[PDB]
């Protein structure tokens, strides 16, 4: 039983530091990679940041440039995202998932795999 | 009578710890964003150093 839970909403002001919260439970967490994907409300679904098994940031969409922050709490299987200077747009249905591909599976480290 | 040569026995070497595959991996964190882990049970060559 694979299962994500996602915390951090409610109502915010834009241009304000955001901390959002996803704990992960049912598999081995620091084994796989991982996504967090942005879906602006009223329009469509969109990748926004991932990181690797080893926890390494993939890095950050286009207009978001080097002012997010992706980390993995491997502690207490869990992974965190911080926001900074939010506009009206920046509005996202931010989804938290895994990896499907695992390590030493079928080269080079397997990133993608959006499944849960 | 004395000896003459020295016999030093082992079994077949076993499962190697896969250090390798985490320093050829894409790529290391950042240093906020660091990386940890402990590996036990497995033995360590040190020789390819």
């Amino acid at each position: 039983q694979v299962q994500l839970l996602e915390s951090g909403g409610g109502l915010v002001q834009p241009g304000r530091s955001l901390r959002l919260s996803c704990a992960a439970s049912g598999f081995t967490f620091d084994d796989y990679a991982m996504h967090w994907v942005r879906q602006a409300p009223g329009k469509g679904l969109e990748w926004v940041s991932g990181v690797s098994w080893n926890s390494g940031t993939i890095g950050y969409a286009d207009s978001v440039k080097g002012r997010f922050t992706i980390s993995r709490d491997n502690a207490k299987n869990s992974l965190y995202l911080h926001m900074r200077s939010l506009r009206a747009e920046d509005t996202a249905l931010y989804y938290c998932a895994k990896a499907v591909e695992m390590v030493r599976g079928l080269g080079a480290d397997p990133e993608y795999g959006m499944d849960v | 009578v004395q000896p003459t040569e020295s016999i030093v026995r082992f079994p077949n070497i076993t499962n190697l710890c896969p250090f390798g595959e985490v320093f050829n991996a894409t790529r290391f964190a950042s240093v906020y964003a660091w990386n940890r882990k402990r590996i036990s049970n497995c033995v360590a060559d040190y020789s390819v150093l």
